[PDB]
RNA sequence: UCGGUUUUUCAACCGGAUCUUUCCUUCUGGCUAACCUGUACUCCUUGUGGGUGCAGGCGAAC
């Protein structure tokens, strides 16, 4: 059963993903029941330099905790199956624009639906098993901001060679330049 | 303001030249005359349905709203059928390149179509002189309930 | 500075301290020029060829002249890890 | 740099960077919430509860684990007191001072201190009224204050 | 002096500096896994207690409060979390 | 009380420059401050600056080349009325050729020249040269 | 080109429309300018150069 774990189901990549997920149910106790209550809000594949193409797999939001609980093993499995590529579990978040001084008051905008917050959330999602420590924001003499994200000395082996890919994904999403760092 | 009774003083209080023919019996029994003030303002349902009188009401009376339309916070309700409106503004002193905080109280007339407490912000329209100091008539009360919905803290 | 007909006015263009970028004045009897000679193979120190550093009087007066000099050296490679950027 | 003395100190708790739950901590947010509720029932102020959580259990900050601050949680359950905690404490302190004064009259330093306390209380009261935590007419006096305390 | 990297300083220097006055604020305190000499139970005691923390099963008093860092009850053995 | 943050930042920068330092540590950090810094950067009075995230207010590390000889906020943000900009310029700036009066307009934060070009004015902020 | 005047190679500078998870107050209607059209397909260099032309319908043109 493929089209039932998709919210709404067009496209072929999505179908493939669903199939993969279904297949992954044959690991049994660790990867069932928890996998059975999961869905997507579509999948976008992003081109990365080198030849690799990352997989932004968009996800409801109340479902996210479950995904987090499951994630790493599942991700690994996906990678193994869908060779060469990296799989990133990002939550689909709303974003509501700034109430312009002319516009109609559509009841107070929640601060989770502010753009910056959304971006932060996305960032958090992106590096999942690794927590984010410090954030720096380099304002260059040329006139362009480069964000600098610092991560733990732990967990890094989960994240390994994906950093460039992650950066690319971020760029695709927001349009902001990212650099990842590990201080020790 | 009115506050109860309606037919409460020495003279019978009726809308002038409004006739309620006591032969062919009507649905309302007594005919009520009203008008919309215009300028985009709305005549309230309290004015149409009500039993109160007022010559100095902008909806049910004889005064006409024209000229300046001001806004400000209510300071005093105490005197019957009228109000006092505070109207804070900044006076620019040019020598010091800065602003004085200033005052000016506007006494205004309150149609019994409104519930007005001290501290409510009120839109007031200019009309024909009504008393010694009053030139203005309350058109819209903006502070509707305040916190009359959930006054008590217990969820 | 520059005249409309292109050509320069400005009687002399002043030296700026290589450490602060701040201008050295004409009666700055405290400022200094350090000449550090270009070295060759077998040492030998190449004649009439050197790296020059201007230091304003102010820095010298303060005391953090030496440190500045060291820093300057370790960006043209005249010293090898004497001055560290992270202190 | 302090509100009633010449004191200039900077002693304070410094909250860590990560909003996320600490990696070593297991348990559940629900469990934490339950514990908090129990504490409230027993009859403790938010701060005390927080302290307890920090000490006996693995709770760093309640907002870090549950998603909500302790006071909010209390409110949700219907346990947040008639008077906010700090204000109550201040009132209690004032009452003690007053009692002391009643006993011995020549203590001028004590009297001075009392004034300060009163001022502080007034400030707090004003704040609360603005925020509408207290009913917008609530005043602090002497007998009334004592009653409130007790 | 004059020229510094203010962003990433030496670790030792940072350690020396007061909490708060560091580049980013972080606690100097930590949490502890406390083993009571009797029963096999592990309690997570914060290093700067204030309260006289007992084991959840038996009243033994693991830590006594002091000015800063709390003092452990001798028979007890800890491990940093 | 820290009444003005921008002012504090500017003062710190000035202090750093006068003593000859090549970097500052600004401590409260705002949008406005950042904007101000950007203007300076654009005009070349400042090097690369970076914003440390504290998860509270912020903290800016600013690199100074040495060209900036004075910052300075003009504090009670006076409402400058297009024809009035000139007077301000005459007052604050050391010459008629260079230097910038930074003023917050509804079109954004910019130097006075930019404002003139755009034909906008608003409240004054500070000045740089 | 008959001391002035038109474009390109180019610039910085000031705008406008958009598309980017983006509404810019919303409709009850008037004119739907226009083709998103395609109803006969061709006045016609071998063509998608070009327009007599009206049922579904983009409305910002008021
Ligand atoms: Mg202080
Ligand atoms: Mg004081
Ligand atoms: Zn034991």
């Amino acid at each position: 059963p493929q089209a039932k774990i998709l919210s709404q189901a067009p496209t072929e990549l999505e179908l493939q993903v669903a199939q993969a997920f279904i297949d992954l149910e044959n690991n049994s106790p660790e990867l069932k029941a928890d996998l059975r209550a999961l869905q997507f809000k579509s999948i976008r594949e992003i081109e990365v330099a080198g030849g690799k193409k990352a997989l932004a797999v968009f996800v409801p939001v109340p479902s996210l905790a479950a995904y987090h609980k499951v994630q790493i093993k599942l991700t690994r499995e996906l990678e193994k199956k869908f060779q060469d590529r990296h799989v990133i579990f990002l939550a689909e978040r709303r974003i509501l624009p700034k109430p312009s001084r002319k516009s109609r008051q559509t009841q107070k905008r929640p601060r989770s639906r502010t753009l910056t917050a959304v971006h932060d959330k996305i960032l958090e999602d992106l590096v999942f098993p690794t927590e984010i420590v410090g954030k720096r924001v380099r304002y260059l003499v040329g006139g362009n901001k480069i964000q600098k994200i610092l991560l733990n000395s732990k967990d890094v082996q989960h994240i390994d060679n994906k950093l460039e890919s992650f950066q690319a994904v971020y760029n695709k999403l927001t349009g902001k330049q990212i650099v990842f760092e590990i201080p020790s | 303001s009115t506050e109860l009774t309606v037919q409460s003083e020495r003279a019978f209080q009726k809308q002038p030249h409004i006739f309620t023919n006591p032969k062919a019996k009507a649905n309302r029994k007594t005919k009520r005359w009203y008008k919309n003030v215009g300028l985009g303002f709305k005549t309230p349902k309290t004015a149409i349905e009500g039993s109160y009188i007022d010559k100095k009401c902008p909806f049910t009376g004889l005064v006409s709203i024209r000229g300046k339309i001001l806004t400000g916070t209510v300071v005093s309700t105490r005197m019957h059928r009228t109000i006092v409106i505070r109207r804070d503004y900044l006076h620019y002193v040019p020598k010091y390149n800065r602003y004085e905080k200033r005052h000016k109280n506007v006494p205004a007339h309150v149609s019994p179509a409104f519930r007005v407490q001290v501290g409510d912000i009120v839109t007031v329209g200019q009309c024909r002189p009504i008393s010694k100091t009053v030139r203005f008539n309350v058109l819209k009360v903006a502070s509707a309930t305040g916190k009359a919905n959930k006054q008590f803290a217990k969820f | 500075m520059e005249n409309d007909k292109g050509q320069l006015v400005e009687l002399y263009v002043p030296r700026k301290c290589s450490a602060t970028n701040r201008i050295i004045k004409a009666k700055d009897h405290s400022s200094v020029q350090i000449n550090i000679a270009q070295v060759d193979e077998e040492g030998r120190a190449i004649p009439g060829e050197y790296v020059t550093y201007a230091l304003s009087g102010y820095i010298r007066a303060r005391g953090e002249a030496d440190d500045s000099l060291n820093r300057l050296a370790q960006q043209d490679g005249l010293l090898k890890n004497v001055w560290s950027y992270s202190r | 740099g302090r509100m009633h003395s010449k004191g200039k100190g900077m002693s304070s708790s410094a909250i860590p960077y990560s909003r996320n739950a600490p990696a070593w901590f297991k348990g559940s947010s629900d469990g934490v919430v339950e514990q908090i509720i129990k504490y409230a029932r027993k009859g403790l102020t938010p701060s005390q509860i927080g302290v307890l959580l920090r000490d006996a259990h693995g709770v760093t900050q309640a907002k870090v684990i549950t998603g909500n601050k302790i006071l909010r949680i209390l409110k949700s359950n219907g346990l947040a007191p008639e008077i906010p905690e700090d204000l109550y404490f201040l009132i209690k302190k004032a009452v003690s001072v007053r009692k002391h004064l009643e006993r011995n009259r020549k203590d001028k330093d004590a009297k001075f201190r009392l004034i300060l306390i009163e001022s502080r209380i007034h400030r707090l009261a004003r704040y609360y009224r603005t925020v509408s935590v207290l009913p917008p007419n609530w005043k602090y006096e002497s007998a009334t204050a004592s009653a409130l305390v007790n | 002096v004059l020229v510094q990297d203010l962003l990433h300083p030496t670790a030792a220097s940072e350690a020396r500096k007061h909490k708060l006055k560091t580049l980013v604020q972080s606690p100097r305190s930590h949490f502890l896994d406390v083993k009571c000499p009797g029963c096999l139970n592990i309690t997570t005691v914060f290093s700067h207690a204030q309260t006289a923390v007992t084991c959840e099963s038996c009243s033994t008093v693991l830590c006594t409060p002091t000015g800063g860092k709390a003092k452990l009850s001798e028979g007890t053995s800890f491990r940093r979390k | 009380t820290r009444t003005s943050v921008l002012a504090d930042a500017l003062n710190a920068i000035n202090n750093a420059e006068k003593t000859g330092k090549r970097q500052v540590l600004i401590r409260p950090s705002s949008k406005v401050i950042i904007k101000f810094l950007q203007v300076m950067q654009k005009h070349g009075y400042i090097g690369e600056f970076e914003y440390i995230d504290d998860h509270r207010s912020g903290k800016i590390v600013v690199q100074l080349n040495g060209r900036l000889n004075k910052c300075g906020v003009i504090s009670p943000r006076f409402n400058v009325k297009i024809a009035d900009v000139e007077k301000w310029t005459a007052n604050l700036l050391p010459a008629r050729q260079f230097g910038y009066v930074i003023l917050t307009t509804s079109a954004g934060i910019m130097d006075h020249e930019e404002a003139h070009r755009k034909h906008v004015s608003g409240k004054i902020l500070g000045f740089v040269y």
